[PDB]
């Protein structure tokens, strides 16, 4: 078709990425080619496909087309300069406490238009934050996103990259709301101030062994139905280190912000709505303008 | 500098749809079935099957070509 | 949601009159190409004659969905009425064989709507041999991209089933009047059946069609339900869109009304007009 592939710059599990320039347009863009027999055509190029095609906002990337032969499809997108996962581990970037608001604010006005439309992303990690050169922030990674507010609906786990996942998808919890990816946005919140991932894990055990030694063991009072979760295993009364022991160059206003996203209750986990109206992003400073936010020059 | 909110407004071109924590003092949730202990503590309430349906009836009802 | 959604925008229409000028340079493109392929014979159908053969096989396409197992959501098979009903919107029954395309339809929809049933699973539900069964897939892999391609990649369908509860909800919540609204759901239900056998999909949202559904029933059922209109959805102070509203809901009483089913005898015939077309070409 009428592109030229110029780069590879990765792979996905289900696809590999590359830059391309389309003859008809200065659009540099990113091609997501999938992978491959008699299934047809990729359900992950599908869901992109259809849940892409519904959504329009600046911090939700843009599908600009897709084209294929036989069941072998390509999507389309704005070529983004960067991502997040890229500027958390580049060692000569400094994270302001405005550049720390800035991408926290564009994740979640892109996450309140979604989950107003009623999608979950369910793959919140800093590399599926991509920020184009004009420094918006875009969720990215449609691949296993879902809609949700279904009631005769079972959902799967195993959606986040295990270090982002929610305790209530480790408890392997069937149906499941936006909390999801409010905790997701409290783990790259954690790594956008630590500049490490907050609780690497390695095993699914593992992962609710570094929530629950970190942010304490959730009681009942925190939780009062993780009890009925189907892998519901009782933990160790793990204390929990207080949140300005762990970001102690954290202000009441962020603790706030923090404190929300991470509740053990995803009922009482703030929304991205009830997250934009906390006083952090009201307070002084402002957020960068997305223009002054930080470029890795390599 | 500073950033203020402001909702996302969009138009649904139908009827007011009741806030989500309106809808259990509103009484439309006498009216889905209840969310059970495993779905409350996943964050799956009955509120937001109940807020998706009202949505959906009240979603393009007074639009037109 | 349907109010931004890809179906509000460029997949519902201003009047059956836009749907035949549709219908009618999909036949008259495809008359070009057979023409060029091959002369003005006999051998194709008129565009009343492909909407004869859209409407048989639309209910062969339900057929096949009422009788598939695992079970299936109506959410899927509305997604695939509506993928047949728009992939017939701008092509001609004699390039693409309804047959095919009803089950290229079916199983797109199988995937999009993320209802879960394989390859194997899916041909199971042919009545035809392992041969004829695994002959089947070979076509709908082939065409499943071409599905895709003529639905502009428009994958999301907003179906009346999911409004129809929703005014469900509302009625027995803030219209008390009517004492028990569950009752008007047979009747509607059957209605939007109905409903669905016209193009009323391509022409009215979602929610206009599971309004009138559930209001057909009432006026079926002897109920009044000025009040609701009125009152609850606050058009006593809006009056122009309660005059717009009954409009719409009216003129599509009218479809349901001067709506004829598929003749055996015509649809017969035509079957055999369609299998000389794809004999050849
Ligand atoms: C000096 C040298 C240097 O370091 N230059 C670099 C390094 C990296 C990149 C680059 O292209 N980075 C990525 C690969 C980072 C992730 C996002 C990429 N852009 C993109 N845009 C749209 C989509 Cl849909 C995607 C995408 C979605 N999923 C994936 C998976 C893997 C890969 C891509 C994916 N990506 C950009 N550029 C330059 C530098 N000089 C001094 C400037």
């Amino acid at each position: 078709k009428r592109y030229e592939k110029l780069d590879f710059l990765g792979e996905g599990q289900f696809a590999t990425v590359y830059k391309a320039r389309d003859k008809n347009t200065n659009q540099i863009v990113a091609i997501k080619k999938i992978k491959l027999a008699k299934d047809g055509i990729n359900r992950t190029a599908l869901r992109e496909i259809k849940l892409l095609q519904e959504l329009s906002h600046p911090n939700i990337i843009g599908l600009l087309d897709a084209f294929g032969h036989k069941s072998n499809i390509s999507l389309v997108f704005d070529f983004m300069e960067t991502d997040l996962e890229v500027i958390i581990k580049d060692n000569s970037l400094v994270l302001t406490p405005s550049h720390i608001k800035a991408y926290m604010l564009m994740t979640l006005q892109g996450l309140e238009y979604l989950h107003q439309h009623w999608i979950l992303h369910r793959d919140l990690k800093p590399n599926n934050l991509l920020l184009d050169e004009n420094g918006v922030l875009k969720l990215a990674d449609f691949g296993l996103a879902k809609s949700f507010g279904s009631p005769n609906r079972a959902y799967t786990h195993q959606v986040v990259t295990r270090w982002y996942r929610a305790p209530e998808l480790l408890f392997g919890a069937r149906m499941y709301g936006v909390g999801v990816d409010m905790w997701a946005v409290g783990c790259i919140l954690a790594e956008l101030l630590l500049r490490v991932p907050f609780l690497p894990g390695d095993s699914d055990l593992d992962q609710l062994t570094r929530i629950f030694e970190t942010l304490g063991t959730p009681t009942e009072e925190q939780w009062p139905d993780m009890c009925s979760l189907p892998d519901y295993v009782t933990f160790k009364s793990f204390p929990g280190i207080p949140l300005h022991h762990i970001f102690s160059a954290a202000g009441d206003d962020l603790l706030d912000l923090i404190q929300g996203l991470f509740l053990f209750n995803p009922c009482a986990r703030i929304t991205a709505t009830q997250a934009l109206k906390m006083k952090y992003f009201s307070n002084r400073p402002g957020p960068t303008p997305g223009c002054q936010l930080p470029r890795p020059n390599c | 500098a500073l950033y203020e909110y402001q909702p996302l407004q969009i138009e649904t071109y139908g009827p007011h749809v009741p806030e989500l924590e309106m809808l259990g003092r509103l009484g439309y949730l006498n009216h889905v079935r209840a969310a059970s202990p495993q779905d409350l503590a996943g964050g799956y309430t009955s509120s937001l099957a109940c807020h998706r349906a009202l949505q959906d009836a009240f979603s393009g009802l007074f639009w037109q070509p | 949601m349907y109010h931004n959604s890809s179906q509000k925008r460029h997949w519902t229409f201003s009047s059956e009159e836009q749907l035949a000028r549709l219908r009618a340079d999909a036949n008259r493109k495809f008359r070009c190409k057979a023409v060029a392929n091959g002369p003005n014979d006999p051998v194709f159908l008129e565009p009343h004659e492909e909407m004869t053969l859209c409407k048989y096989y639309e209910k062969r396409l339900l057929e096949f969905c009422s009788v598939f197992k695992p079970a299936m959501p109506r959410s899927v098979v509305g997604t695939a009425c509506m993928y047949f009903k728009r992939f017939y919107l701008n092509n001609s029954v004699m390039e693409y064989h309804p047959r095919i395309i009803m089950l290229t339809c079916a199983f797109l929809a199988c995937k999009v709507d993320e209802f879960n049933v394989s390859s194997p699973q899916f041909v199971g539900n042919l009545r035809e041999s392992p041969l004829g069964q695994e002959k089947a897939l070979e076509q709908i892999l082939e065409y499943e991209l071409l599905l895709i391609q003529q639905l502009n990649f428009h994958l999301i369908v907003h179906n009346p089933y999911r409004p129809f509860e929703g005014f469900l909800i509302d009625l027995k919540t803030r219209y008390p009047i009517l004492e028990n609204p569950e009752i008007l759901r047979k009747t509607a239900d059957d209605f939007l059946n109905r409903i669905a056998l016209t193009d009323a999909y391509l022409l009215y949202t979602p929610s206009q069609i599971a309004l009138t559904a559930i209001l057909s029933s009432a006026s079926r059922a002897g109920i009044t339900m000025e009040s609701y209109l009125s009152e609850s959805l606050m058009l006593k102070e809006n009056r122009t869109c309660l005059s717009q509203l009954l409009d719409i809901m009216k003129s599509m009483r009218n479809l349901v009304k001067k709506y004829e089913p598929p003749r055996s005898e015509e649809v017969a015939v035509l079957k055999q007009k369609l299998e000389r077309c794809h004999s050849a070409e």
